[PDB]
C-alpha cells in the first residue's frame, strides 16, 4: 500500500537548477518525517536533508546548506528537493524516505541527477585479437575521453553476450572517463565470425560501431 | 559529527558461515541504529531498527547489538540471497551519518586469471596518446598485484585499474589496468609488461612495439 | 495528581537526563524537564512531538508549572501507550532547533508506589506487601534497609529474614522496583517504616 515514487533527476550544468520530486501513496506524508539520501556512482549512502511533520522544519547536510531546499506540498502529497548551485559532488541517484521504528522503512526507487559542464562523445579503439594465438583469444573496445556517464556497450548487437566483460568506468586525470568492454571467443572464429562492439553515448547522441579484426601484421 | 565507522570494507563467506560486522560511532548514540542491505540497481532495505530489533519480514537469522558505542550485525548462517552490501546508521542526531559500507561477497576456490595484453591501436597511436591494457580475465581472489614494465623499467602513477563485480555464475572478478603513455613516450621503447602476482605466482605477458 | 508530583519530584531528584519520562501502570505516560524561568518562553515556544512504530507522528500539548524554575511536560494519549515497542520522543523549539531526542520503552521506566504494610516480629523476619493496584508483582524486586545497611530481595519475594544485636530498636523500610530483563524502571519512595526493640 504505502509507494513512494520519484521523479526530475537528469542531467544539469552548474548554475543550472532540478527539482526532484517524490510523490507518496498509502500514508499522509504531512505526518511524517520524509528524508532525503543520495548515493554517488560506486560510493555508500549519505544523507542530504530531512523536513519535519505538520510544522515542516527542514534540516540539511551541510555540504547542501544553502544550495538545496526540501519542502512539501500536503495537497499533492508529494515531498521535493530543489537544487541550485550545482557541483560534480552532487551527481548521484537520490533517495527519498518515509521515516518510522527510528530509521527509514519506505524508500523510493531513486532518480539520477548527472552534473557536467562540457558533453563529449568517446572515441572507440580496437582492443585486437592475436590470430595467431591458444584456442581462446581475448578482443574488445576501448572507450575513451568521454562525459558524463554512462556509456553502455553490447557485442554484435547483443547476439553476443557470453564471455563479455564491460568494466565499471574510471575517472581519467583529465576528468573525463574511459572504460574498456572485452569478450573471450575461439581463436578459430577470427577468421570467419565478425565481432562488432555497439558504443552508445546517450548524453551526447552519439553511437559508435567498431568490428575488431586481428591485427595484420 | 557523528561518525559510523563500519568494519570491514568488505569480506567473502560461504553459504551457512556465521557473519559479523561492526559499526562503532565516534560518540554516543544511545540505541538509534539501524541496519540496511542493499544490492546493486535497488534502494536500501531496512533490515534492523533500534540497534536490535528485526524489521518485518526479515528473517531470524539476521541480528543487531549493542555494546556502548560497539554495534554488531550478524548473520548466523549465510545464505545465497544474502550477498549484498550492508549499511549502518545512527539517527540519534538530525544529521543523520551513514556507516561507509560492508559488501559480503562469495567465497569460492582460488583461480588464476587469464592475462592477456593489448598495444594501443595504429588509430589511437594518431591522437598523440597511447593507452596499454592488460585484461586478467576470470580470477579469484579479487586481490592481485599488477606491475607494469616498459623496457624493464617499473612503471607508477600512470596506470588505472578498473574491476568488475563477481560473476553470477562462476563468482569470479576480472580486471582490466591501463597504462597511459604519450605517443612520444611510447615509441622510444621496444617491450612492454604486464606483470600480475596472486601469492607464490607471478605472470608477465609482453609484447615488443612492431613485430 | 499529588502522587504524580511526588514521583516526578522523586524522577527529577536523580535523572540523569534532562528530559524524564515514566509509567506508572504500563499503560500511561508523563514526560517532563525542566529549565530556568524565561519571562518570554512559555509552552508555545516548544513543540513535542512523537512517534510510535511506523505510525503518524503525533502533537503532545505542552503544560508548564513553577518548580523550586519551570517544568514542562507532556501526558501522552493511552491509546499510544504501549509497551516493547519504539516510542521515539522531540522537543524541538519554534525556531526548529531540536532540544531533546530519545527513544523508550515504556516497559523500561517503571516507577512504581511504594510497598505498604511492613511488619517485624521476633523469630527478626521482614514482610510486607506489593505496592497496592499494581499488575505483575512477580516481578518486582525490593531493598530493605536496616538502622545503615541494605538487603536486596529477589523478585516475587516479600519476607526478609534477617543478625543484630540484643536491646536495640531497629527501623526498617523498603522500596520497589520492576526486574530485569523485560522490564526496567526506577526505585518507588521508601515504604512507612517499622520499628522493633530487639
Ligand atoms: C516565545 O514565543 C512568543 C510568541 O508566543 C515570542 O513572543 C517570544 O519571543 C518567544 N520567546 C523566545 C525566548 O523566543
Ligand atoms: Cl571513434
Ligand atoms: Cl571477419
Ligand atoms: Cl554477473
Ligand atoms: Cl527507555
Ligand atoms: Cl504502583
Ligand atoms: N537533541
Ligand atoms: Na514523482
Ligand atoms: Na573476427
Ligand atoms: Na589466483
Ligand atoms: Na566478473
Amino acid at each position: 500500500e504505502v509507494q513512494l515514487v520519484e521523479s526530475g533527476g537528469g542531467l544539469v550544468q552548474p548554475g543550472g537548477s532540478l527539482r526532484l520530486s517524490c510523490a507518496a501513496s498509502g500514508f499522509n506524508l504531512r505526518s511524517y518525517y520524509m528524508h532525503w539520501v543520495r548515493q554517488a556512482p560506486g560510493k555508500g549512502l549519505e544523507w542530504v536533508a530531512s523536513i519535519s511533520p505538520y510544522y515542516s522544519y527542514t534540516y540539511y547536510a551541510d555540504s547542501v546548506k544553502g544550495r538545496f531546499t526540501i519542502s512539501a506540498d500536503t495537497s499533492k502529497n508529494t515531498a521535493y528537493l530543489q537544487m541550485n548551485s550545482l557541483r560534480a559532488e552532487d551527481t548521484a541517484v537520490y533517495y527519498c524516505a518515509r521515516h518510522g521504528y527510528g530509521a527509514m522503512d519506505y524508500w523510493g526507487q531513486g532518480t539520477l541527477v548527472t552534473v557536467f559542464n562540457q558533453i563529449k562523445g568517446p572515441s572507440v579503439f580496437p582492443l585486437a585479437p592475436s590470430s595467431k594465438s591458444g584456442g581462446t583469444a581475448a578482443l574488445g573496445c576501448l572507450v575513451k575521453d568521454y562525459f558524463p556517464e554512462p556509456v553502455t556497450v553490447s557485442w554484435n548487437s547483443g547476439a553476443l553476450t557470453s564471455g563479455v566483460h564491460t568494466f565499471p568506468a574510471v575517472l581519467q586525470s583529465s576528468g573525463l572517463y574511459s572504460l574498456s568492454s572485452v569478450v573471450t571467443v575461439p581463436s578459430s572464429s577470427l577468421g570467419t565470425q565478425t565481432y562488432i562492439c555497439n558504443v552508445n553515448h546517450k548524453p551526447s547522441n552519439t553511437k559508435v560501431d567498431k568490428k575488431v579484426e586481428p591485427k595484420s601484421c | 559529527d557523528i561518525q559510523m565507522t563500519q568494519s570491514p570494507s568488505s569480506l567473502s563467506a560461504s553459504v551457512g558461515d556465521r557473519v559479523t560486522i561492526t559499526c562503532r560511532a565516534s560518540q554516543s548514540v544511545s540505541s538509534a541504529v539501524a541496519w540496511y542491505q542493499q544490492k546493486p540497481g535497488k534502494a536500501p532495505k531496512l533490515l534492523i531498527y533500534s540497534a536490535s530489533s528485526l524489521y518485518s519480514g526479515v528473517p531470524s537469522r539476521f541480528s543487531g547489538s549493542r555494546s556502548g558505542t560497539d554495534f554488531t550485525l550478524t548473520i548466523s548462517s549465510l545464505q545465497p540471497e544474502d550477498f549484498a552490501t550492508y549499511y549502518c546508521q545512527q539517527s540519534s542526531y538530525s544529521l543523520i551519518t551513514f556507516g561507509q559500507g560492508t559488501k559480503v561477497e562469495i567465497k569460492r576456490t582460488v583461480a588464476a586469471p587469464s592475462v592477456f595484453i593489448f598495444p594501443p591501436s595504429d588509430e589511437q597511436l594518431k591522437s598523440g596518446t597511447a593507452s596499454v591494457v592488460c585484461l586478467l580475465n576470470n580470477f579469484y581472489p579479487r586481490e592481485a598485484k599488477v606491475s607494469w614494465y616498459v623496457d624493464n623499467a617499473l612503471q607508477s602513477g600512470n596506470s588505472q585499474e578498473s574491476v568488475t563485480e563477481q560473476d553470477s555464475k562462476d563468482s569470479t572478478y576480472s580486471l582490466s589496468s591501463t597504462l597511459t603513455l604519450s605517443k612520444a613516450d611510447y615509441e622510444k621503447h621496444k617491450v612492454y609488461a604486464c606483470e600480475v602476482t596472486q601469492g607464490t605466482t607471478s605472470v608477465t605477458k609482453s609484447f615488443n612495439r612492431g613485430e | 495528581d499529588p502522587k504524580f508530583e511526588s514521583k516526578a519530584a522523586l524522577l527529577a531528584a536523580r535523572g540523569p537526563e534532562e528530559l524524564l519520562c515514566f509509567t506508572e501502570r504500563l499503560e500511561d505516560l508523563v514526560c517532563f524537564w525542566e529549565e530556568a524561568a524565561s519571562a518570554g518562553v512559555g509552552p508555545g515556544n516548544y513543540s513535542f512531538s512523537y512517534q510510535l512504530e511506523d505510525e503518524p507522528w503525533k502533537l503532545c500539548r505542552l503544560h508548564q508549572a513553577p518548580t523550586a524554575a519551570v517544568r514542562f511536560w507532556c501526558s501522552l494519549p493511552t491509546a499510544d501507550t504501549s509497551s516493547f515497542v519504539p516510542l521515539e520522543l522531540r522537543v524541538t523549539a519554534a525556531s526548529g532547533a531540536p532540544r531533546y531526542h530519545r527513544v523508550i520503552h515504556i516497559n523500561e521506566v517503571v516507577l512504581l508506589d511504594a510497598p505498604v504494610g511492613l511488619v517485624a516480629r521476633l523469630a527478626v523476619v521482614l514482610r510486607w506487601l506489593p505496592p497496592p493496584e499494581t499488575p505483575m508483582t512477580s516481578h518486582i524486586r525490593y531493598e530493605v534497609d536496616v538502622s545503615v545497611q541494605r538487603v536486596e530481595i529477589l523478585e516475587g519475594r516479600t519476607e526478609c529474614v534477617l543478625n543484630l544485636r540484643g536491646r536495640t530498636r531497629y527501623t526498617f523500610a523498603v522500596r520497589a522496583r520492576m526486574a530485569e530483563p523485560s522490564f526496567g524502571g526506577f526505585w518507588s519512595a521508601w515504604s512507612e517504616p517499622v520499628s522493633l526493640l530487639t
